[PDB]
Order: C-alpha cells, then structure tokens, then sequence
C-alpha cells in the first residue's frame, strides 16, 4: 500500500513538496460573483467568506510573528490558519463544518465538484439548452407516424430567427427590428411565413 | 478596544469604517431602547430627532447596515435548487442586439457611401467611427488641407443632406 | 340533517350515528386557546384536568421564573400574561400587509433578597400574532397555515434484535428525552451489558450503579436472579465510588483532569438537573406509565430520577430473561414487552401550541441569558425590570418561526376543501422530524394504530408518500399531545350511547367491534361471531359477550377529503388515494353546481371551512345586496355581513361570494347565508354534473384521454376566473428617484391610450403579453453613447432621453382585463419598507375557458387531459336527442380497478331522471331495507351515499329497473344500465348499447395556459453561461445526462455537440449562430464550452496543475 | 493552450508554489471586497481590478482611459491593464502564507 504511492512519486518527475502548501491560489472573481439584487440586497457565493477568513488569519499571523508573541499564541494562530485552509479546500471534512448565517454548511471548493449538484454531473454532462420548449401532450390519432402536432405559439417562439429572416426577405418588415416587433406583437402576416 | 475595533473592520463582508459603524450601533441601540418605552417601532423622523441630524441620513445609514446574502442557500421550502440559479447575467451579450448593431453598421456604411466621399470621411472621423477617437476640426483640416470653417460648412452640408427623408425613413426605423 | 338551511339530501344510510362530526377545525382553534389561555379553554380544562389549569404562556413563564444572580440576593420573576385587543381587523391587515397580531403584556416582580424591595412593572412583551376564526395566521398580508408535526414522544423504548451469528436475542433501550443526553442500555454480543452514555462505547453497568452511592452489596441484592448482570457485576474490576466517578469522567469529559467532587456534581448536572436534561411533561408521564413509578401523583420534577434508572435496568434485564411482568419495589406491576416506535401510543402530535411554545421557550432562554448577564453588571437599587428586559429576542424568535420555516407554510387555498385539508394535516418533516432521505420504508407504512386517528388513504403520491397525512374525521387531540378517537362501549352485549375516548395504547387492552354491525336496537349482535380488532391489530371472530367497544360510526378511519368520495368501498386503495388528492386541487368555477350523488360530509365540510357566510345570530333579513347583507336580529340590533367579491386566492383563483337569501326571509343561527367559491346552497360543489358515455370513441379518448362537447365551452359549464397580481416598486437610488410617470421614452401612442396621466393602466382595460402596465422610469446614469446613436439623433432630432425605461410589462403568455389597482407611497404616510417610496400592485383577471390539455378528473381516481373538444353534431346522442357531454375510455376502468365510479354513474342517472318504486302489492324484496322517502324521487333529485354504508348493488339495480321518464314516454336506459345511442358522425345507430349516466367531473388546477413554455434566446446564469430554468425566468429545458445517453446511443454526434456547446454554452458560438441563421448563412463550427473553462479554473484553484497539451 | 478545440491530451498533477505564483496576476493581501459607498472594488482586495482586470470594459480605476484605442497598455496610476472585461473570469490571484 505504501509502495503504491511511493513508486508514483518516484517514477513521475514531481517533487512531493506539493504535499505541503505555502502559497494558496485565488479563484477568479467572476467565478465567485458579488451581485446586487433588485432591492439593494447583495449576494455572494460563500467563497468570499472563506477567502476573507484565510486573509484575516494570515494577516494576524503576520502581525503576531513580526511583533513577537509567546509561542502558544503563535501556535494557536498557525492552527487557525491550517483549519481555515482546511475549510476553504474542503468544508466539513475534518471536524464540524464552518458555518455562516442561517446555520448551514458553507460550500467549499470540494463541495462544488461532488455529487449530483456538483459541476461534473450538473453543468458539464447535462446542460440547459436554448431553442427548446415543453407542453402537455394530447393524443393525435389523425396524425401520420412521422408527424407530430405543435402549438402555434410554441412554434413561433422556437422558430423566431427563422421566421424573422423569412419575413424580412419577403418585405413584410423593412428591417430586423421591425420583424422582431411584428413577431412579439404577433401580426397576422407572421403566421403564414411561420407555416 | 481591540475586540471592538476588530469586529468593526473585520466582521463584515462589506467592510465599513468604524467612524460610522459607531452610528449604526448607536442607531440600533436607541431605536430598540425607545421601542419598548413607546410600544411601537420608532419612525425614522423621531429617530432623527434623537440623532440631531436629518432623517434622510437615517434612511441612508439604515440601508447601509444591510449585510449581503448567500448565493448558495436553498431558496425553496423543499431542497432542490440554490439562489444563484435564478440570477440573470447582465453582462452577457444579448445575441439579438449584436446582430442588430451589425446590420445598423451595414446600413450606416451604405448611407455614408451613398453620400460624397469627402463628406463621408469628414463625418466618419468627426464621430470616430473607423478609429477609436473622434477628432476636432483642425485635424480634419490638416488631413484634408482646408480651414476649419470649410469643415464646419461641409458638416452643415452633411446633416442637411442627411435630413433627406430617403435616408431619414430608412434609418429612423432602426430604433 | 340538524342544519337550519340544509338542502334535502336523502340518504341510503342504514344505521344512525350517535354523535355528529365535531368541528373539523378544533385541532387548530383549541390548541391556540390552550396557548393563550382564553376563558373558553379555561372552562374546557375545568372538567378535563382542572387539577392544574395552566396555559402554554403561563407554563413557560412559570418555568422561567424565578431568575436570580450568582449571589441569590437579587432576582426577577414573571407572572400574569395578559393580552390586548388586535391592532386591526383581518381584512385591513390582509390589505396593507401587516401581521394580524396583538400586544402582549406581562407583570414582572423584581425582588432583592438582600434588603427587600418590590417593583411590579407591566412590561410590553411584544407583538404576538393571533389566530383567526378560520385557524389561519396572517403574516405580512399573506395567509399562512401551520401544520401539526408527528415526532417520537420522549420516554423509554425497549427493543429486540437478532445477532444473526448464534441467533441469540438481544434487548436494547434508548431513553430519548428532549433536550438531554441519551442513555443506551443493552445486552452486548457477549454476556455482559452495554451502558452507552452520550455515545461512548465502554463501561458496563458496574460503574453506573456504583456511581449512584451504592456498592457491590446493593447490586448483588437487587440482581441475584439475573445471571447476566451477576456475571457483569463479577466483571466489575473496579472498587471505589471515586474510582467509578473518575472512570466515568474519562468517558464523559476527557481533556480535563478529574477531581473528587467534579464527577459527582457532573453526573447530577448531566442527568438529574432539569437544565441540561429535562424530558418534557409528556416524557415524565410516559416513563411513569411505562414503569409504573407514580400512578396517582401530580406532574412535577420533569428531570429524570434515580429510581427511573433502576427501574429501566430491572425492566431491561427482566426482558432479556423473557419475563412477562415486572413489579418495581414501590410501584404497580407492568407487563414487559418491546416498544414499537410507529405505534400511535408512542408518536405524539406537536400542534400549533407546542411549536409556538418551543419557539417562545427559545426566546425566553435567550431572555434569561441576557437578563442574567445584565443583573450583575449594574449596581443594586439602580436597576429596574424595564432595563433588565430587552424584548428583541422574543419577537425575533416568533418572526423566525412564522417565516422561513417549513412547518408553517403558505396556505393551499384554491377551493374550500384544500383549505380544510391543509389544516388538520399531520406532517413528519422539519425540526425534530425526519427528512425524506432520513425516512425508511417502515415509517411510510400504515400502522394498525392509524385506524380512527390518521386516515390511511389521504397522502400525497410524490416522494412524501406516507410521511405526511391528514387527520381523521372523528379524531381528537388529548390535552397531552397524544391522539385520541371516540368509541361506544358495549357491556354484556348491550350497546350504550355513552361515548368514551381512547388513545392508541388504550385500545390494545380492549376489543373494539365492527362499525357496521347487525345491531338490533337492544345492543345484541344477532350472530355471536363479530369482526373485531384485537390487541395487536389482528382481525378475528369472537363471541359477542366478551367484546367491550365498538366504532362510533362508519367512515371513522377516513379523513374529510376521502369521506366525500361516493362508493369508496368499491375502489382500490391507490385510486381512492389519487382521487382524494385531486379533490384538493379542483378549481372554483363560475356557477358551482351541487353534485347529484355525494356524501353527507359535503355540507359540513363546506360549512366549517369558514368561507361561507353563516348567520351567527338568528333573525329576519333587513336587506340583501351583492356587496353586503343586513340582518335584523330578534333583539332589536342588526348586523351587516360585508360580502367579499372577486378576491384573489393564494393560487390565483376566484373567491366570489353570492348571497342565497331574499330580502324578507328568516334565517336561524347557524344557517348558511352566502356561498363561497365552490359551494351551492352551502354544500361543497367542486365540479359539474356531466352526462357520460363510456364508449371508446375513434381514438380521441385513447390512453385516459377524455373528449368533450362544445356545449361545455358555449354554455360556460367549465370555465374559471383567474386573477394575477403584479407588484412593482419605485425606490430611492444614488441616481436619484424612479418616477411612476407617463414620461416613457420612445413609445408609440396606440399603446399609450389605456394609461392615465398618473402613469398606470385604466381600470377595466384589456392588456396582453408585452403590454405596459405601470410607467416607471429610472435615471439611466451614463454609458457608452454609440457614435451611431449620435448620427441617429442627428437624422430625426431625437433627444438623448437621459433615463432608462425599465417599466413593468405583462410577462409572456397571459392577458385579460384589470380588476384593481392598489398604490402606496411615503407621502401617503404609509408603512412602506425603508428604501422604496412608491409601490403599486395591479390585478389582472381573465375568464379562462376550457381547452385542449386542461386536466379533468372524477373523484374516483380517473384522470386525463382533454383530447379534443368536438362540436355538438359529432356526439353520440340517445333516442331523445340529447348529446352526451363527456366521453371517457372503457379500457381504463377494469384494469385500473375503479369500478366505483360506474356505480356512481348509474346512481347519478337514476337521481337525474327520477324514479319511483311501485308500492302497490307491498314493497319489493330489495327495497325492504331501503328507507322510506327513498321509494320516490322527482327528476333532478339529489341523493347521498355514506362511503362505507351506502347503496348496495341490489338496491341500485332495483332503482335502475324503475327510472320514470321526464317529459316523453321514453325509458332510455334498460334494466342493466346500458342504453342505445345514435352516432353523430355517420348517423347510423351503434351496434351495441353502452352505459350512460350523470357523472360528477371537476377541472383541476393544471391548465395548459400555465403549462406551455418555449424560448429561443433568453438570459443566462452568472458563473456558467447556461440558460436559467423555470417559468418566471425565460427558462430553457434541462438536457440531462440521461438524454445524453440516448443521443450517444443513437450515434448522433453532431446533434449532441450542437445541443451542448453552441445551443447552451459557447457564448461566441451563440452569437455567431444567431447572426448566421438571421443572415441566412451556414451555421459555423461549434467552439469550446465555457463551463469546461470554468471547471479548469476551479480545479486550478484547488492546487491541481491542470494544463491541456496541443501535442 | 490556445483553446481552439485542437487537443491531444489533458494532464493533471501536483502544483508547487512556483506554479501557484506563476498563475497569479498579483498577490491579494487585504480582506476587502467592495467599498460600502462607492460600490467599487478595492486595491489588493479579493476583487481588486489591478490583479483580476477591469470590471468595466476598457477603463482603469480613475478612468484615465475610456477608449477602445487603448489596448494592452497597463496604466501607470493603478496598474489596471486596460482590456476586455471578461478577464475577470480568466485571471487568478494568490496568497502568500505566513
Ligand atoms: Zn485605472
């Protein structure tokens, strides 16, 4: 079991120094957005809170080291730094999870890549797609096997650019903006080109 | 002192200076002390009377003290989705107005090419279309060997011919 | 009957009910009465436990007081919880969005034991929300309803387990008290015992009994017969009380050196102190009953005691010996058996009183902490209770409970039955409950104790199946939290009228009889063997003389939503379940015709739902109008009931109230005055009576599909008024102020015709999807003014229009007329939220007709969408020429096992056409047991059928035999129910007769208008560029990995890549594709998804060097 | 590495501190996110524009350059490299641990 990792660290040209960590990266801000909602309320991805905790602990440890403090306080600060990086990389893996407001575990980096709600099986494997709709089904016994019914409004919404071009070409609308206005108003000429 | 200072400038996701976190704390304490003595929520005008300051500032500080919320807390009564799934990305390109802008640029190029080339270049560099910067008249004179009054006159000719309904109707529609 | 305005509902019921159904809202009103301690509840306990009449608030205050300091020379106490009048009546608090609440007052006694002074200060506790007559709270205008919760009652629970190694039996216990540390006593795999204290797996009983001041002689005297515990005590290996105390300290508080006194006080503070271990008043009595400790003593000292521990030891060890009865020294004898955790004698019911009590208890705990902090920091005699008190945590706790809590949820009100069933509903999820993931298969099952207490049919079909249910119709909540049902007691085969109430545990020691037994009016069952329910839920035969109880009535095991299903006993449990669930989600039509065939529960359900006007005091009617009714009471004074017209329900339905009285009639107290949304003459009416043919017609009614005639569309038989509200607020901003004004930039005039100069739509004006509603203009600030914009304004002379027109517009896919506009603003001196200064809300209503895709269903489990609405010509019609209205398939009813609705169809046809039984030469054999006044029935006569005692097959067949015609001489249906009918398409008669008759159908709240959605290019999310989801947002269907499997299996690669990259994610791909399709150009090559780049950056941020190599 | 959907292999390995500081475009050293009043990000904060690029397209902190013609030039005042605005999704930060 030990050789399983020792041989990997041997034959591969990577130093095991990477096991311990002394310089922690910071995700791009747009991946941890801070956005003002309608009403002045602000939202954050809980990553800003963990990064703030890391920054606070690191700065306080710097102050303790530079000032000169008894080794108990320095050890406590180093332990807090270790636990803060712990919470950042994987919250709740060790000890009780770091909790914010509302008494809920915070979403660390690991929790953003795990399970159904993780990125892998929620955004990468299957995505919400455009040019799609959904509606109730009704038996179509008069249809042919290769045919299927479609609501007029749903068909209009789906084929919006298609009818846009096909009607601005037939001079019903002078420009694309007029075509959009006709489509949104649902002018009678729209239905013929839609069909 | 150390604990209060740290809680002031370190305990907030949106950091607030101590000089006015002080007045948030005092506003809260006075409002909750007067609420029990009066029996009702203290109107911000009365709170301002206790402040010896304008009420509008009281509403401003009240809306400043509000802390941010979490994007990932489950929003429903049943746990199925997070808040961040329901926030629209404003910075994203509309993908409809882009094609509209391109076709508007095409229409502008056609209209300008319909006009005389000197006028087209004059207005193009006057409003900085082909380059990043619009230019003043003296630049137009230095690039066309004319006085600035002549450029004013040709600009007058440009928007005079541009008021022609042939262009006016074909371009005004694009809005 | 017994209702002053009850319509004449003839009934097929054989036996009579000794008691009427109680007010089905009594589990919400009575619990709140206990909470407050109203005089009604005060006298209620006067003959039901007057030994200690105390309310919930009184109990909490008494438990809290007295609170003192570390010195004990100064303290504070609370008493006299007095309420006050409500701030505003219900409707105005529903209007301007304020909580229906009243101030709370209590008296505080400040004592100073050092010298002695008194300070009785009447402190304002806060603003306590109140419960309305309907049993619903109002929070911020919205109407919220709290539901009771099912939890394990704190106490003692022995259980049995098989080791599955040598088949040795093992017995474990879990004394699970609320707010305390668990104790798990059991017999281990080997002979000794395990005494797990707070999850620490060491130290058998030897150290515990020794730690209680005993030694080896006590444990050897108490236990000489139990060789297991004898072996254990021999394996003590420890001598010394202090040694046992320190050994406990090892596995109870490690990390701190022990001392001689620390462990001794630690044990008391952990178990025998009522601050860290207090099984509630329910728990102490449960323990006493389980162990026979105290049988005639008042309830006090909620903390667990030592004799309780020794009795637990004795009970467990005797259970391991297989003993039957244990007699504790100093108590009565108790039989020894394992305790079931799902038996309703061990599952309590936390009603609204208990939940609000717990939240108030948390608030008072915070209160005690803060007052304990403050009473010392201030000098004596300079301190007053007002400054000792800071009521903020109490109101914070009540606001925390009422909002953003999943046990007090938004009222489900789209018809009276949904409101009735939302309250009086038993839930199991929430704080202290079990989640659906935490829920096993055993809990979801129906326990034999569910009978009469909780309905076994009414439960949602989704993931929450079995977790949440509904209360029975006769069920009662004991003042103790346990559930309880009434039952008549039979003595020596004599049935008494005396009604006594039994809980789940009291039923085992008795034998209850069958609900519908052959009673001879003398109390004696004609046969000795009678269907009875035994102790363990077993059903068996038994002679009559030894039974001692009987059901009060049939339909006692069933709820109120399922008691409205006619011919229930002829239906499968699953279909009855779904029918009961669809009864909850019918829509209020515009006429609400009463059903021909139903059950007597409809009248009571409509009456006590609270939404039908009931004359509180008898008297003549002074005057009647649509808006109001003025009724003159006998004692001179009058009363005006203000009718509520066209009010939007929580689900956007109609709630009109039409009076059904005249200007000169006399009304008695309790008679229905006006009808609600889904009521006719004060009785429930959730649908319409439609003629039904059960033939499969040309495939348009294939696979549960249902076809309708155009008469329903033309006659407005099934049409619903739907109302929506659109809030919009103008608020202060650093840019300035947003104005509700008509100065809207770059808008035409034909769309400005229907706005007032105030800037909002004229009342009574038609709008549709995309039309502007309120003109709200915001300062745009600044941006990059395009040069092209400058040339644009230079061509027409258009102003810069310095403001942004983010006005409110009708969202996609709705229309209708506007009903009302409500506007609030700061200069109107209103209580607007801090930040907003105008807020206008507009009500738009449309008369939604019935179309394809709308779901229609019966109350027997049959459902289906409208396959087509074909004209009146193409409908099979009888020889009289009346076209059928609704046609359903025949291939669903026999397979799905819902034959009850066919019987309902036949009974409905009999009730519609009318009947008379020829009583010339005596009554026929089938009608001998049929009651009088049921042998004659005029056309369109309403009937009734109790769910489990209704019309039998023979009676219905006889009724079908004689079905006298209405106007002409034409017996359309034959004796067997089927009838000839003429095709409307080809014209020739159908070869064989088919069943026809009147069926009660209802329109469900799953209309296709609110269910159709489509998008081409909407908005996108922030982190990943995937489009959002839902109907409020523009949406976009989720193409999950399961569909990715199908597309990969098809071998279609280009389609999959299209659906992934450009159609969803690749931003440049999206815009380029849109440009290409608009320009009529070829769609370009898909790019790289943005979510993959997001994942790469995320993985990089996790200290993982991930680089993609070209070569 | 140019992201043209021409890939032959994807590799993952332990990241040393030299790589972590190589990815970063600066060292975030202040726990400051957004100015409570100006509604702007701060210097060396978690949202610093100098480290992570400009929030608005083609503008520095004080708006010295608000024009397209400035491409790829890092301003001398705040060091915000005037460029396109989605670099906030691409660039990266790092913290030097005590
Ligand atoms: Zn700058």
């Amino acid at each position: 079991k030990r050789l399983k990792v020792v041989a990997a660290f041997q034959q591969s040209g990577n130093s095991p120094m990477g096991m311990v960590l002394d310089a922690v990266p910071v995700i791009p801000p747009e991946l941890r957005p801070m956005v003002q909602l309608d009403g002045g309320r602000f939202a954050t991805s809980d990553l800003n809170d963990l990064y703030r905790r890391v920054i606070n602990r690191n700065n306080r440890l710097k102050r303790l080291i530079d000032l000169g403090a008894p080794e108990i306080i320095v050890n406590n600060e180093k332990r807090m730094l270790q636990e803060s990086v712990d919470a950042l990389f994987d919250n709740g893996r060790r000890g009780r999870p770091v909790t914010g407001p509302g008494n809920r575990p915070l979403k660390s980096l690991s929790d953003l890549l795990k399970g159904k709600q993780g990125r892998f099986r929620q955004n990468l494997l299957g995505k919400r797609v455009d040019y799609s709709g959904r509606s109730v089904i009704v038996v179509g016994p008069q249809l042919k096997l290769h045919q299927c019914g479609l609501p007029k409004l749903m068909a209009l919404e789906l084929f919006k650019p298609f009818v846009m071009k096909r009607l601005v070409d037939l001079n019903h609308a002078q420009n694309i903006k007029s075509a959009k206005r006709m489509v949104e108003r649902q002018r009678p000429q729209v239905w013929d080109v839609l069909e | 002192q150390a604990i209060t200072r740290a809680m002031a400038d370190q305990a907030r996701t949106i950091r607030i200076p101590v000089h006015m976190v002080e007045v948030i704390n005092k506003l809260g304490r006075i409002q909750r002390e007067l609420l029990q003595d009066l029996g009702r929520e203290p109107t911000p005008e009365e709170l301002a009377k206790e402040m010896d300051i304008t009420p509008e500032k009281v509403l401003e500080i009240q809306q400043y003290a509000r802390e941010p919320i979490s994007l990932d807390q489950t929003i429903g009564d049943e746990g199925d989705s997070q808040l961040g799934d329901f926030i629209e990305d404003s910075e994203a390109v509309v993908a409809v107005d882009a094609v509209s802008f391109t076709l508007l640029q095409d229409q502008l190029q056609s209209v300008l090419d319909t006009l005389s080339e000197r006028e087209a270049g004059v207005v193009r560099l006057r409003f900085g279309l082909t380059d990043g910067q619009p230019r003043t008249l003296d630049e137009i004179g230095q690039v066309y060997g004319v006085t600035r009054e002549r450029i004013r006159q040709i600009e007058s000719k440009t928007m005079s011919k541009l008021r022609h309904p042939s262009r006016s109707q074909v371009l005004r529609d694009y809005l | 009957n017994s209702v002053p305005g009850a319509p004449n509902r003839v009934s097929f019921a054989k036996l009579r009910e000794p008691l009427e159904v109680p007010g089905l809202l009594d589990v919400q009103t009575d619990s709140f009465e206990w909470l407050i301690g109203s005089p009604r509840w005060r006298e209620s306990a006067a003959e039901r436990g007057d030994v200690n009449p105390v309310g919930g608030l009184e109990e909490v205050l008494y438990e809290l007081s007295p609170i003192e300091d570390f010195s004990g020379s100064m303290s504070l106490s609370f008493s006299d919880p007095r309420f006050d009048d409500v701030k505003a009546p219900v409707d105005e608090c529903k209007d301007k969005d304020m909580t229906y609440a009243a101030p709370l007052f209590v008296t505080a006694e400040f004592i100073n034991n050092n010298t002695g002074e008194i300070k009785s200060q009447t402190v304002f506790m806060g603003d306590f929300p109140m419960m309305t007559e309907k049993g619903t709270f109002i929070i911020n205008g919205t109407e919220r309803v709290v539901v009771s919760q099912l939890v394990r009652s704190p106490g003692v629970y022995f259980d049995e387990t098989i080791d599955k190694s040598t088949d040795k039996t093992l017995h474990s216990v879990k004394v699970i008290p609320s707010r305390g540390a668990w104790l798990e006593f059991d017999v281990d795999k080997r002979d000794t015992v395990g005494v797990r204290i707070d999850r620490k797996r060491r130290q058998p009983v030897t150290v515990l009994l020794k730690a209680l001041g005993w030694t080896s002689e006590q444990i050897v005297e108490r236990f000489g017969f139990s060789e297991i515990m004898r072996s254990t005590l021999e394996k003590d290996n420890t001598v010394g009380t202090d040694e046992a105390l320190l050994d406990i300290y090892r596995k109870l508080r490690p990390g701190e050196p022990p001392t001689k006194e620390s462990a001794q006080t630690l044990l008391e503070n952990l178990f025998f102190k009522e601050k860290r271990y207090d099984l509630a008043r329910v728990g102490r009595y449960k323990v006493n009953k389980k162990l026979g400790l105290h049988v005639g003593e008042p309830i006090t000292s909620s903390t667990l005691t030592e004799e309780d521990v020794v009795a637990t030891i004795e009970y467990l060890v005797r259970l391991h010996e297989g003993q039957t009865t244990m007699t504790v020294p100093g108590g009565v004898e108790v039989p020894v058996e394992t305790d079931d955790i799902d038996h309703f004698g061990n599952r309590r019911l936390r009603t609204v009183g208990e939940l609000i009590q717990n939240q108030i208890r948390v608030g008072m705990s915070r209160m005690e902490r803060v007052v304990r902090e403050r009473m010392t920091t201030q000098d004596v005699e300079a301190i007053t209770p007002q400054t000792l008190i800071n009521i903020r945590p109490v109101v914070a706790a009540i606001k925390e409970f009422f909002g953003t809590s999943q046990l007090s949820q938004f009222m489900d009100q789209n018809n009276p039955l949904s409101g009735l069933t939302h309250k009086r509903r038993l839930s199991a999820l929430g704080p202290g409950g079990l989640s659906r993931e935490r829920a096993g298969l055993e809990v979801r099952d129906v326990h034999p104790s569910h009978y009469g207490r909780m309905c076994p049919i009414e439960t949602p079909e989704g993931p929450n199946i079995g977790l949440i249910g509904s209360l029975s119709v006769y069920a009662r909540v004991n003042p103790f939290g346990f559930i309880e049902t009434p039952y008549r007691k039979v003595v020596d085969g004599v049935v008494s009228d005396e009604i006594v109430y039994l809980t789940a545990d009291e039923e085992d020691r008795h034998v209850v009889a069958q609900a519908n037994s052959p009673i001879d009016a003398d109390g004696r069952f004609v046969e000795p063997r009678v269907l009875v329910r035994r102790k363990a839920g077993e059903v068996e035969y038994v002679p009559s003389s030894e039974v001692d109880y009987m059901d009060v009535s049939p339909r006692q095991m069933v709820s109120v939503a399922t008691a409205m299903i006619p011919f229930l006993e002829h239906d499968d449990a699953n279909r009855a379940l779904m029918g009961a669930n669809m009864q909850r989600q019918a829509v209020p039509l515009v006429r609400s015709e009463a059903p021909l065939v139903g059950t007597g529960m409809e009248l009571r359900a409509a009456i006590d739902a609270g939404d039908v006007v009931v004359a509180e005091e008898s008297g003549v009617i002074e005057e009647v109008s649509a808006d109001y009714i003025t009724v003159m009471h006998d004692n001179g004074t009058r009363r005006t009931y203000r009718m509520r017209k066209f009010a939007r329900s929580n689900h956007g339905t109609c709630a009109n109230q039409c009076p059904i009285v005249d200007a000169g009639d006399r009304v008695e107290a309790g008679q229905v005055i006006a009808d609600g949304p889904c009521t006719d003459d004060g009785e429930m009416a959730l649908g319409k009576n439609l003629l039904v043919a059960i033939m499969p017609w040309e495939g348009h009614n294939y696979e549960d599909a249902i076809i309708l005639s155009n008469r329903l569309v033309e006659e407005d038989v099934l049409t619903s008024i739907h109302i929506e509200e659109h809030e919009i607020d103008a608020r202060d901003t650093k840019l300035g102020a947003e104005e509700i004004t008509r100065d809207i930039p770059n808008i035409s005039d034909e769309v400005l015709a229907d706005l007032d100069e105030r800037g909002i739509v004229r009342i009574g004006a038609e709008v549709r999807d995309g039309d502007i509603l309120v003109g709200k203009v915001t300062p745009k600030g600044e941006t990059e003014l395009t040069p092209e914009e400058r040339l644009l304004r230079a061509i027409f002379g258009e102003k810069a229009r310095e403001v942004r027109d983010t006005s409110l517009k009708v969202p996609h896919g709705e229309s209708g007329k506007v009903i009302g506009i409500r506007v609030f603003s700061r200069e109107d001196e209103d209580e607007l939220p801090a930040g907003v200064n105008e807020l206008v809300r507009v009500y738009v209503a449309q008369k939604r007709k019935i179309s394809d895709g709308d779901k229609l269903a019966g109350r027997h489990g049959n459902k289906g969408v409208i396959g087509k609405i074909l004209p009146v010509e193409d409908m099979p019609f009888l020889a009289d020429g009346t076209p059928v209205d609704i046609i359903l398939n025949t291939h669903g009813v026999p397979r799905r096992m819902n034959i009850g609705q066919i019987l309902e169809t036949h009974l409905g046809w009999c009730a519609h056409s009318g009947w008379k039984v020829d009583a010339a030469k005596g009554v026929p054999d089938w009608a001998a047991r049929l009651p009088d006044e049921l042998l004659e029935a005029q056309p369109n006569a309403i009937v009734s059928t109790p769910v489990f005692d209704g019309a039998q097959e023979a009676e219905l067949q006889g009724l079908l035999s004689c079905t006298l015609p209405n106007r002409d001489g034409d017996v359309l249906v034959d004796a067997d129910g089927k009838a000839m009918l003429f095709d409307g398409r080809s014209g020739e008669p159908f070869p064989y007769p088919v069943t026809v008759g009147y069926m009660y159908i209802m329109k469900l709240h799953h209309l296709v208008d609110d269910k159709i959605h489509a998008r081409s290019t909407g908005p996108y999310s922030m982190i990943t560029q995937q489009p959002l989801g839902g109907k409020a947002q523009f949406g976009g269907q989720r193409f999950g990995e399961m569909e990715c499997w199908a597309m990969q299996a098809y071998g279609a690669a280009y389609t999959l890549q299209e659906l992934l990259t450009i159609k969803s994610d690749d931003t440049v791909g999206r815009v380029k594709v849109y440009e290409a399709i608009v320009k009529g150009e070829n769609i370009p090559e898909p790019g790289i998804p943005e979510s993959f780049k997001v994942l790469l950056k995320e993985l990089q941020s996790l200290c993982l060097n991930v680089e993609v190599l070209s070569s | 590495m140019l992201d043209v959907n021409f890939f032959d292999e994807l590799r993952i390995g332990l990241a040393t501190a030299e790589d972590i500081r190589q990815w970063s475009y600066g060292e975030v050293k202040k726990p400051e996110t957004i100015n409570y009043r100006t509604l702007k990000p701060e210097k060396d904060g978690l949202f610093c524009e100098k480290i992570f690029g400009p929030t608005r397209d083609w503008e520095c902190y004080c708006g010295k350059y608000k024009r397209v013609r400035f491409k790829g030039i890092i301003c001398e005042r705040c060091g915000v490299e005037v460029t396109r605005a989605k670099v906030r999704r691409e660039r990266m930060g790092h913290i030097e641990l005590a």
